[PDB]
């Protein structure tokens, strides 16, 4: 398991970002991969032992990848275009080629002009009376001003029956700094809906070291 | 550059998804398949680099270095197979390399909704899997109640009435 | 026809003490050495890099570093998990390369305590007839590893042949050199007549004891012995009777002379 | 466990007084743990140059020791090998012909 932490990071333009990676032990071939809006996976750099090797065209002049002994493997954006806002993946290999590369969970970067637009979302958990009387099955929908867009709406855990949208929907698409809205429904029985006896969204906003 | 096919495949539960991949350089006849679910790190599915077939459990793969053509065959498609499948060519004689992926393929495995009767509440639920500023609606969602063993589609009078609605719909 | 040969010599005295040394041969000439002590492989010839680029080579240089360290930790793991079937001291030898035709065939052979036990073939490692039964599970494990299987495959199918054809172009000036042999006669009570031949390259040489038209069928040709400077030494002998040594001669034919055969009269 | 074969031979035709290189070729041994010494009149010759260790097609290790010398009608040159498969260190004296 190759670890990345953290995970969901929001940075203001002009100030450098450090992306930490903790690769699998015994591996000595490292990689950085960029994926924006979740479309195309892109190779940036590969590191081995003490120095870089292949730096791709996408590896900006403002980037730097170090690995001191004892510490992490760190890509450092310094600094720090609004074009950098994407997802970066760390990777381990052990063999230089022809063998599995192990990818991290990725870090969601969000470079922004004005950080004053960062506002948490409001959760809003009613079962349809027409649904249960017609099919004895009752859907409960949770649906609102998120930015940008670190939410993860869940039910309390009940990873069964519930589904969620594949990606949030930008409320005002015509604008650059738009709020996002995502949908998530859970299906309940006639015996589950009618019983008298939490929809939380894990959001990532401003850090504990910000004014 | 490595060219994948198609843009998107759609297989029924149990059927078999078959994908394609072609290299344009004769020195790149060593292929990988990597699968990635939404907002998650890619995992290696399998390698080839050898002229034959290669059965890796529920997966079969055929390579022909002769025409630099590969195929990946996802037989007995699980619901948990719906994902972005990438394919990359590695260079002959390198030994230190970046996986350089193609545009990838989005696979959508669906369940065959036996005994459905669609209705809007404005949620359109329990319908056919072949049916695909002031108003907004996101795409289909397969909610599968494992406890009751029931899987259902999902998505105020004529609001959802922009696409095609079936002729057996309650309101 | 040339045989490229990477020979790896690994010793395991105990847990903690181990050393892997290696030498690379193209035909009868050394091209590489790699001591336990050195971080990089050294070139013995000016052309040992062949026609690989600097990057081509540096990437390959890394792969072997990652191998040498892995090969040690693994083998010492294989003994810790073993016992009492295996114990120290342990010797492992490994021979890998490829033979050349106008077309090639690559090989990988492993020998344990002097006996040849394992070879890689096609897509997999396999124990060789008579090898210890306990190697089976270990080899099975090694074959469930695709990355290693794949690197060995790529080195054997792709790199070795490419790498070798480069050296054959690069070292043309050294491989096709011609060195003349100097020869002298001696005797030693068995009486025995020795014909010394030294300093010749390449290796094929024709040496015989003669009485005129007649090659003496009793000539004992020794083993080829290496000189310090990459030339060859050889000796020929013939047990003689009392008077029989008067009238005998030593004739030497080599590619360096070109008709000019060395004839030494006793 | 194989016992080593030692062979001692000059590079050039041995002319008394003339500068020549003395070879000691050690072949057919296992394990590679070996200690070779070139001796003039008993005491070890300082700059005894060793080749790299290699093995044959039959997995038997082999090695070459060589050092410069000028032969005389008095001085005795020898190669002494001490190996694990030998109870006593083996020594062979250069025959004055080879
Ligand atoms: C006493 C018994 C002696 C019998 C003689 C037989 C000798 C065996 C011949 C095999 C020599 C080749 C050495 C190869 C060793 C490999 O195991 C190693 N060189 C690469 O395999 C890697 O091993 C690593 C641990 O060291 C990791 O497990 C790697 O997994 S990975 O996910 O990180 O990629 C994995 O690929
Ligand atoms: C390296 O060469 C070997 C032998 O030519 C290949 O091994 C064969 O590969 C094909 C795969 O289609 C099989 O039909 C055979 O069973 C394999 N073994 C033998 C002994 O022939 C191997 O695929 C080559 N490796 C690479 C990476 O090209
Ligand atoms: C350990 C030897 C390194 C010598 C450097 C020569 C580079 C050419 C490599 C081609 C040889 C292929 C055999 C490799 C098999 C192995 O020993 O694992
Ligand atoms: C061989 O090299 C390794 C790695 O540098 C080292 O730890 C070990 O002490 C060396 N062994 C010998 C016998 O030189």
């Amino acid at each position: 398991k190759v670890l990345q932490i953290p995970s969901h990071q929001i940075i203001d333009m002009g100030q450098m970002v450090t992306l930490n990676c903790d690769p699998v032990s015994n591996h000595l071939y490292f990689y950085w991969y960029k994926q924006i809006l979740g479309q195309q996976m892109e190779f940036l750099v590969n590191f081995y032992n003490g120095k870089v090797m292949e730096k791709s065209k996408l590896f900006k002049d403002q980037f730097s990848v170090e690995r001191p002994d004892g510490s992490y493997f760190t890509l450092k954006i310094q600094p720090t275009a609004l074009e950098d806002s994407a997802v970066y993946f760390c990777a381990s290999s052990f063999w230089g080629a022809y063998a599995e590369q192990f990818f991290g969970p990725g870090t969601r970067l969000t470079v922004l002009e004005d950080l004053r637009n960062v506002t948490p979302p409001k959760v809003s958990l009613e079962p349809s009376k027409a649904e249960i009387s017609h099919t004895q099955k009752a859907t409960l929908v949770c649906l609102t001003g998120f930015y940008p867009d670190h939410v993860e709406l869940s039910w309390w855990e009940v990873h069964s029956g519930v589904c969620t949208d594949p990606q949030p929907l930008k409320e005002q698409p015509a604008l650059n700094d738009s709020r996002y809205s995502l949908s998530s429904r859970l299906r309940v029985s006639a015996t589950f809906w009618q019983n008298p006896r939490r929809c939380q969204v894990q959001f990532y906003g401003l850090s504990e070291n910000d004014e | 550059k490595v060219q994948q096919s198609p843009e998107s495949l759609s297989v029924p539960e149990g059927g078999m998804a078959s994908l394609n991949c072609t290299s344009s350089d004769r020195n790149f006849q060593y292929f990988w398949w990597y699968r990635q679910h939404s907002g998650e790190g890619p995992k290696a599915l399998m390698s080839i680099f050898s002229d034959g077939d290669k059965k890796e459990g529920r997966f079969t793969a055929h390579l022909n270095k002769a025409s630099l053509h590969v195929s990946l065959h996802i037989r007995d498609s699980q619901p948990s197979d719906s994902a972005l499948y990438f394919c990359a060519a590695s260079e002959q004689n390198n030994y230190a390399q970046g996986l350089t992926f193609g545009l990838g393929t989005r696979v959508s495995v669906f369940p065959y909704i036996q005994n459905p009767d669609p209705a809007v509440y404005c949620l359109f639920t329990d319908f056919d899997s072949q049916t695909n500023s002031d108003v907004y609606i996101t795409d289909k969602c397969v909610l599968d109640m494992r406890s009751m063993d029931f899987k259902s589609n999902s998505a105020c009078a004529n609001a959802f009435n922009n696409s095609i609605i079936p002729e057996d719909t309650f309101f | 026809n040339y045989t490229f040969r990477c020979l790896q010599m690994s010793s395991f005295a105990n847990r903690s003490w181990s050393r892997t040394d290696s030498v690379v041969w193209l035909g009868d000439l050394q091209t590489h050495r790699w001591s336990n002590d050195s971080a990089t492989i050294s070139f013995t010839k000016p052309w040992s890099q062949g026609k690989l680029s600097n990057q081509q080579w540096e990437k390959l240089q890394h792969m072997f570093q990652v191998y040498r360290v892995s090969f040690t930790r693994d083998i010492q793991e294989l003994v810790k998990m073993m016992s009492p079937k295996e114990d120290y001291p342990i010797e492992i030898q490994l021979s890998a390369g490829c033979e050349m035709y106008p077309a090639s065939e690559s090989f990988l052979h492993v020998a344990f305590q002097g006996k040849y036990v394992v070879r890689f073939w096609g897509t997999s490692w396999q124990t060789v007839p008579g090898a210890p039964s306990w190697l089976d599970l270990p080899i099975k494990v090694l074959n469930a590893d695709q990355g290693t299987s794949a690197t060995v495959q790529m080195l054997l199918n792709d790199t070795c042949p490419l790498f070798v054809r480069g050296l054959l172009e690069a070292g043309k000036s050294d491989l096709e050199k011609q060195e003349k042999p100097v020869a002298w006669l001696s005797s030693v009570p068995s009486r025995q007549l020795v014909c010394h031949v030294s300093g010749f390259y390449p290796k094929p040489v024709w040496v015989m004891w003669m009485r005129g038209d007649q090659e003496q069928q009793g000539t004992h040709r020794g083993d080829f012995l290496p000189n310090a400077d990459e030339t060859w030494y050889l000796q020929a002998t013939l047990d003689v009777e009392a008077g029989e040594e008067a009238g005998l001669a030593c004739r030497v034919k080599h590619s360096s002379l070109g008709g000019q055969d060395i004839i030494l009269y006793w | 466990q194989k016992t080593p074969q030692i062979q001692v031979y000059s590079r050039h035709p041995p002319e008394n007084g003339k500068p020549n290189i003395l070879n000691c070729y050690v072949t057919q041994f296992h394990p590679p743990h070996i200690e070779i010494q070139m001796l003039k009149n008993g005491k070890k010759i300082p700059k005894v140059e060793m080749s790299d260790m290699s093995f044959s097609k039959d997995w038997s290790f082999y090695i070459l020791a060589h050092t410069e010398f000028t032969p005389t009608e008095t001085d005795t040159y020898a190669c002494r090998v001490k190996h694990a498969s030998m109870a006593e260190p083996k020594t062979v004296y250069w025959d004055r012909d080879m």
